[PDB]
């Protein structure tokens, strides 16, 4: 399951 | 499991987007905050999705929270500043007394958003807990219940936004709500960003959904954008055009004189005995106009009118109240409630048409204006005051269109349309091929002057035209003529001043003429004695020379604005005051 926090802020 | 990019996106990601680019000087700034965020989003909708097959799932749920503006699945919040403001101040605690009470409460227009978020930001220090798709459920809630005035749930629903938010949330979701971002950058811009093709679609689809969902991938075009059925588009324009130049304007060449009426922009969608019926910013009326033929109040009287080939239609035209007993269209601009009228069948609906944009399994937007008017007198026999083909004429000459204004305003329409023969059908696009010509009417506009004559003919009978005069100022008994105006009972009021007048209209002999009334070559068919009329208040565009009239001049456009029966007979303007007046 891919974490949106990695998508966004980076 | 139908999972969606909402879902995982805190709105305060969302949020704080739309500060960088508001907080952003120039463009390109702006527009790189913005591509970051989307660039986010389709990569992450990528990962989200890989597996999964046939995806609904888009952009929209942020889409419509960056053009709220657009957004038309959701019904209106019914949401005030001062609203908030009390919600705010209970909640906050604020002293109810204090200077930040008052400043949110007699907010007038810094919006409300940033008085409000001044005052948050010291005392509201929570993180926000929601994601982009709970900020879409609950504003869903509040519409919800605001369309069922549901006060109470309203508060609740806002009562979790706001909690559950930081201060800088609330500033943008405030915005949200009032519908405007103030971002600094067009929402074409936003569109031409998001998509080459965006801009287009949204056009024949007042569909953000639709837009984000099928032009989802940025390298991939759709083509033949093209209006289509039961989709808003959004309605062909006209610009406005100087008399003077109109020959030039059309190229040169043949063009049409069409009727300009002042009502609703409405298009209607057709497919059997289903109708869907869309106002010019894309909103549903199809619950008044009527879905079928056994419901509304167009839907069930329009429906046979289709010939026997019509399966499916468009069409563009104007919504007009119509009057039965005098055959008439009702003005916009009356003291009457005209809904209310046409709820209580004093009026009707009447639909008049002046293009067609699809029949059958056939798109016609390409096609010449010309080839679209053909095509629309074989989509339905009119019937009079339900269904209407907007009258129209070929023309050549900037003549003929003057006789067109002045014959148009005479009949108190407000101007003439002038279309290209063959141009094609441009939705949102304003002029090209479709001009609009009014009088160049000049701030004048309160000439106030007495009946004193009046004209027979169209309708129930009633008068077709007035015949006004100027005083002779007295040591008054004589008046001089000065214009014939159109009398048309476009408002009740020139209806229930006709009926007022009725009793006093006397034959007028031109060989043995009343004394009061001194006229030009134009004489009417009756007059009135002026201790009995009525003044009315009159807008010209200018007084040009006459022999037609006593005063030797009259009203170039002239037209009954008011009828000033708060202003006794003697109070008429008079030649002293012409005279001034003409400087
Ligand atoms: N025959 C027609 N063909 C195409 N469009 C029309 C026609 N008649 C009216 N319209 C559209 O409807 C509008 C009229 O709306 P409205 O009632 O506001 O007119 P108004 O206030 O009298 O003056 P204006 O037309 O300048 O707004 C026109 O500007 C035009 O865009």
């Amino acid at each position: 399951v891919p974490q949106w926090e990695v998508f966004f802020k980076r | 499991t139908s999972q969606t990019v909402a879902s995982h996106v805190p709105f305060a990601d969302l949020c704080s987007t739309l500060e960088r680019i508001q907080k952003s000087k120039g463009r390109a700034e702006k527009i790189r905050h913005f591509r970051e965020f989307l660039d986010s989003w389709r990569k992450f909708h990528d990962a989200l999705h890989k597996n999964h097959k046939d995806v609904t799932d888009s952009f929209y749920p942020a889409m419509r929270l960056i053009l709220p503006q657009l957004e038309r699945e959701r019904m209106a919040y019914g949401i005030k500043e001062t609203m908030l403001a009390k919600l705010y101040i209970e909640l906050l605690n604020l002293p109810r007394d204090g200077k930040d009470a008052l400043k949110l409460l007699n907010y007038r227009t810094g919006d409300f958003a940033m008085i409000a978020y001044f005052v948050l930001k010291p005392r509201c220090l929570q993180k926000g807990s929601l994601t982009i798709q709970q900020v879409n459920d609950l504003l869903d809630s509040i519409a919800s219940n605001n369309s069922a005035k549901r006060k109470d749930l309203i508060k609740k629903s806002l009562l979790q936004l706001i909690t559950q938010s930081s201060a800088l949330e609330q500033k943008w979701l405030i915005r949200m709500i009032i519908k405007d971002l103030k971002l600094g950058v067009s929402q074409q811009t936003i569109f031409s960003v998001f998509h080459n093709d965006a801009a287009e679609l949204h056009n024949v689809t007042t569909d953000l959904e639709k837009v984000c969902r099928q032009l989802h991938d940025p390298s991939v075009g759709l083509s033949d954008i093209s209006i289509t059925l039961f989709s808003a588009f959004k309605p062909m324009l006209a610009a406005i055009a100087d008399i003077e130049h109109i020959e030039k304007d059309m190229k040169h060449q043949s063009f049409y004189i069409e009727t300009k009426l002042d009502g609703e922009r409405m298009q209607m969608h057709k497919d059997g005995d289903v109708y869907k019926y869309f106002s010019r910013n894309g909103y549903n009326y199809t619950d008044q106009f009527g879905a079928s033929p056994t419901e509304g109040s167009l839907t069930p009287f329009i429906h046979n009118a289709f010939k026997a080939d019509i399966q499916i239609c468009i069409l563009d035209g104007e919504m007009m109240a119509y009057n039965p007993n005098t055959q008439t269209f009702m003005q916009k601009g009356t003291k009457f409630d005209i809904k209310r009228m046409v709820e209580d069948s004093d009026l009707q609906t009447c639909y008049c048409v002046f293009d067609v944009l699809m029949v059958n399994n056939k798109k016609l937007g390409h096609e010449t204006l010309r080839k679209r008017y053909e095509i629309l007198s074989s989509i339905f026999t009119p019937i009079p005051g339900r269904i209407e083909i907007v009258q129209k004429t070929q023309a050549h000459t900037k003549n003929e269109v003057i006789d067109a204004l002045n014959e148009a305003i005479d009949k108190r329409e407000e101007g003439i349309m002038v279309k290209q023969p063959l141009s094609i059908y441009k939705p949102d696009k304003r002029g090209e091929g479709w001009l609009k010509i009014k009088p160049e009417y000049v701030s004048m506009d309160e000439l106030d002057i007495l009946i004193v004559g009046g004209y027979w003919g169209k309708g129930s009978g009633m008068m077709s035209h007035f015949l006004c005069a100027v005083a002779e100022k007295p040591p008054p008994s004589v008046f001089h003529t000065l214009s014939r105006v159109g009398s048309g009972c476009t408002m009740k009021e020139l209806y229930d001043l006709g009926l007022k007048l009725a009793k006093y209209w006397k034959p007028f002999h031109r060989k043995a003429p009343p004394s009061s009334i001194l006229c030009g070559t134009e004489k009417p068919e009756v007059y009135i004695e002026p201790c009995n009329s009525v003044i009315v208040q009159i807008k010209a565009a200018e007084i040009v020379p006459s022999d037609m009239y006593k005063t030797g001049c009259t009203l170039r456009f002239p037209r009954i604005e008011k009828i000033r029966d708060d202003k006794e007979w003697h109070e008429c303007m008079t030649l002293d005051d012409l005279e001034q007046l003409r400087g």
